[PDB]
């Protein structure tokens, strides 16, 4: 009877991997970085793109897993590994190395998490300049109707950096951080047709045309 | 009956029914929702009136047409003049697509108004050109086949994907009507201001895109007049302009 | 029974009901 | 036709015969290619269970001078697809006179053993077959086309619900889009 | 812009030409004051009272007319027919919907009539017509453009100008009827009540009603106008009752 | 004596004979609360809810037992079967009257049980039995006193002491049942309600119930006593409903 | 008793 599970809140409020990247133990410049967009993954992108304008808070879950890489030493002992995830809002200083001053995060929020514990989680508010997030943008970045065309003239959400706080281990360890978004308290407007053609690029709608549906033999075929 | 607005009074009426966007009638920006602190200019009659764009011909092969809305009336009268002179603008529209054939003709058009019709390219590693997306008082046309990859900056105009990578048969979610020549003569859609922000620049952002796509092609026996035109007439409604300054296209 | 522990509304659970 | 608007066009023509099924698809809103990519089918493909009635709106886009009559029939499962208008006429059917009603809406009812049905194909949760037949041949005057087209529209009725959220099979990825 | 619904079916009619309700009587069930059979009657309702569409026929410029025997028209069509086979007595009214559509460039006019007790005559005056000649289920039997020969042993005197009943065809209007004039009409609907001298009768042995469609003004049209104009008959039993359950009958 | 009357039919069942009313439930029509099928059902009433007498079978000194699937037992019986063919969904209760009468000089005892959802096993463990093996239209299929071998790919493992269901035959009493002890009994009457997980189900694809008559104490009698003791089953649909009218079925 | 979760399936068994 009830249409409860088909509410927008239930539809979108499930964690989804939006991106995942890797970094190395000592390395040299073994830090990772990610400009935050929601269009690199197909599943979440389609769910969000069923609507033109959205508004919601976010639940961020990080799943960080490491693995031993080959080494030449005798019996390398792994001490527990701690990681730092720093958020650099647009305009802030950017880490250029694993031992940069930016990592001090006096103002920039960041998480310190030790392996073997519950995955770290953070909620974040509605961070938009406008009165709603924009899923599509039929315009340009420059008033001369030139420069960039699409939603990447709007996307400016800052960067996300990843590093080992532990370091110098006698044997190398490679880590993989997986970012997960879960929209909370969602508000959607102007529904639009589901995506039909496979996604091609994260920064534009560009598609390769495909057929409307699967095919059958005859109109009376069953 | 008739629909009279600002010196212009199209009469195309027969009971019938005007599709009022998403159930919202266009209104001026409320002081509760605004941020631009300067007082707007509301030309009213001079701007909120029926501008009739160039007509196009519906052919037995025609795939469809589209117009970007701000850049369709961009050059038409005082609407265009205020548009050139102001940094910010906000308008609703009343769109009237007029097509008439005879009882011995047959065919059917989908007249839809897509908010935020971001369109893709044929060469997937670049975005289409401004002129490719836009046609001032000149409807741009969809294609009967997939356009070529080699084309550096062209719009993927294969109609069955509507240039947006979607199912053309699902464009009905956007406010729309059908012009079935069997039972129809025109389509009227009253669109409100659709945007994430209270006001936006009218050259940089085409908030809406009108699409006329024939789903059942035009046909007629030999003898019935063979030139069936489609005429688009759009009227701004509750137009507001903020941030007066120099002007430039 | 649902009590909110955080000073910021964004920290709350989903509006499931 | 699938790579063109011709897919949405149901051909109808003036005929020497009767019965003469015009179209027939199974009632699989989420599985069969006829419906799974519709608006309704797209939504159903994000859920596992579905239940409710379905609006099939048929619009005749022929000449204003054409007339005729059609039999829109929903035959529940258990018997094969109706082979002739006689067989289709026993199940739920509707006589649509093209001329007074340019459009006709058929509300396929929810006749199922269970409260819900699988969005994916299962011979247990069977839905039936939807067929259309000529009730009275398309009569056309002189000097107007005798072959016309029909458009079909799918929507959900007031008593339609979905359940058990899941991922759609339609979108696929092998690398991070950039 | 009107719809008539019975069981799983629904017919579309214009909100102008009303339904000819038999002899001013709407079909109803038998009441305990007019009945004789004591057994409780099966009343299948939705399974029986529904719109059964018979086979369509072609109206041509020379066509003389058609007729159907009613109890023996739906006799093999669905559960009405099944109950008819399994019961010794039956009682029904009908809603008969004759559908024919042409264009503005066509012309013609049919008489759609319901004859109670349409006892028909023979060609050979020394014999009674044959059941196969009189009866056609899902196979409309046809009137003739000419007198059939006396030589024919067991045939029906199907001369249209006598309606096969030895009467004046222009006086069939005494029976409930409508006219389908292609200029102004697309269908005709007649709701007939149970007409018989007994409260119930056997449905195989006695065809208490007989539908007749006779073109009084023939079909005509200019070259180019569609030449195939079909007529489709759709009958729906109403207030069906069956008594005397037994072994089935061929 | 008493008279059980359903439509055109009337049974004479002793006077003190106990009618076993299933799981304490008398068959009733579906409620609007528990239904989903939106089309108005057909309730034949007198034509369907009546006593169809199936084929009789002979009880001999070695008989192991008999069984019938119910929806597929009345499939060829009158208007019940006709509606069964013409409708997609059905729902029915039953009144089952198993009659056997011998003389004072005879002896024996039958267990008459109604097994809902009597899913049966195969002889070849890698296959399921065939439709004809599980089903016999008014033609009781028989239990066996012996194991059927792995050979015969598609047969029912009809060893009586497992009831073809992998259980102890002596535990079938959990299902509604009676005993016909020729010493003190003439018939058995069981009123079964609609037993299923769904409000309505198809009547060809799913046999909601399975009647079993298994002699637990074999027949015997002295020379001279009549040696032919038949058992006659008479089943009557009760509160039958059908939904989803359509073409008939070739089943 | 006190239930911490919004869905009834999350509750403990009905043993009292």
């Amino acid at each position: 009877h009830s249409r409860s599970e088909s509410s927008i809140e239930n539809f979108l409020c499930r964690a989804a991997c939006v991106y995942y990247a890797t970094y190395t133990n000592n390395s040299e410049k073994g830090y990772a970085e990610w400009v935050i967009n929601t269009r690199q993954v197909a599943q979440l992108r389609r769910k969000l793109e069923l609507f033109t304008y959205l508004r919601f808070d976010l639940e961020l879950t990080f799943v960080i897993t490491s693995a031993q890489q080959p080494s030449t030493a005798t019996s390398v002992d792994a001490p527990v590994q701690t990681h730092q995830i720093m958020y650099v809002p647009p305009g802030g200083p950017v880490p250029t190395k694993v031992t940069d001053y930016a990592w001090q995060t006096s103002t920039n929020p960041s998480v310190f998490w030790t392996e073997g514990n519950a995955p770290p989680r953070m909620s974040i508010p509605f961070i938009s300049i406008g009165n709603a997030y924009s899923c599509f943008y039929d315009g340009w970045t420059q008033f001369s109707r030139n420069g960039v065309y699409g939603i990447n003239t709007l996307n400016n959400m800052g960067t996300l950096y990843m590093r080992h706080v532990n370091e110098a281990g006698q044997g190398p360890i490679k880590s993989t951080v997986r970012i997960y978004f879960k929209p909370k308290h969602v508000k959607a407007w102007v529904p639009r047709p589901p995506r039909l053609c496979q996604y091609e690029k994260q920064k534009n709608v560009n598609f390769t045309p495909t057929g409307v549906t699967t095919t059958r033999v005859g109109i009376t075929t069953t | 009956r008739s629909i009279t607005l600002g010196n212009s009074t199209i009469t195309t009426q027969e009971c019938a029914n005007v599709v009022v966007g998403y159930g919202v009638w266009p209104e001026y920006l409320k002081d509760n929702e605004a941020t631009a602190e300067d007082q707007p200019t509301q030309p009213d009659v001079a701007t909120c009136r029926f501008y009739t764009l160039e007509s196009v011909q519906w052919m037995k092969n025609s795939a469809g047409w589209w117009w970007k809305l701000p850049d369709a009336l961009s050059q038409m009268g005082l609407f265009g003049q205020n548009m050139q002179y102001h940094y910010l603008g906000r308008t609703g529209y009343t769109i009237h697509v007029q097509c008439n054939a005879s009882k011995f003709h047959q065919g059917c058009l989908l007249v839809v108004c897509v908010p935020e019709a971001e369109m893709g390219c044929s060469n997937l590693n670049n975005t289409p050109e401004f002129a490719e997306l836009s046609g001032g008082d000149t409807a741009r046309m969809f294609t009967d086949t997939q356009i070529g990859e080699t084309n550096s900056k062209k719009v993927q105009t294969a109609v069955w994907n509507a240039g947006m990578g979607v199912g053309v048969g699902n464009l009905t979610i956007y406010p729309h009507q059908w012009i079935n020549l069997r039972t129809n003569n025109s389509a009227t859609i009253v669109m409100p201001y659709i945007n994430s922000v209270p006001m936006d620049n009218m050259f940089r952002h085409n908030n809406l895109t009108l699409m006329i796509i024939p789903f059942v092609p035009l046909n007629y026996s030999e003898g019935s007049s063979p030139y069936v035109p489609i005429t688009v007439t759009i009227a701004p409604m509750c137009a507001e302009y903020n941030g007066l300054r120099l002007a430039s296209s | 029974t649902n009590i909110n522990y955080y000073k910021d509304a964004a920290s709350n659970s989903a509006n499931r009901q | 036709n699938v790579n063109s608007l011709k897919a949405y066009q149901i051909p109808v023509q003036s005929n020497s015969d009767n019965g003469k099924q015009v179209f027939g698809f199974p009632l699989q809103p989420g599985a069969n290619g006829v419906l799974n990519r519709t608006l309704l089918g797209e939504i159903l493909n994000y859920y596992t269970h579905w239940s409710g009635s379905i609006k099939l709106t048929f619009m005749f886009c022929g000449s204003a001078m054409a007339t005729g009559k059609f039999l829109l029939a929903y035959s529940p499962p258990g018997a094969g697809v109706p082979k002739n208008r006689k067989d289709a006429m026993l199940g739920t059917h509707v006589i649509w006179d093209v001329g007074l009603q340019s459009s006709c809406v058929l509300c396929v009812p929810w006749i199922s053993q269970t409260h819900y049905r699988y969005v994916v194909e299962d011979e247990y949760t069977a839905a039936g077959y939807i067929t259309c037949w000529y009730q009275t041949n398309i009569v056309v005057p002189a000097d107007v086309q005798s072959s016309c087209d029909i458009l079909c529209f799918v929507s959900a009725c007031n008593d339609f619900s979905v359940r058990m959220l899941k991922d759609t099979p339609f979108i696929r990825q092998d690398t991070f889009y950039q």
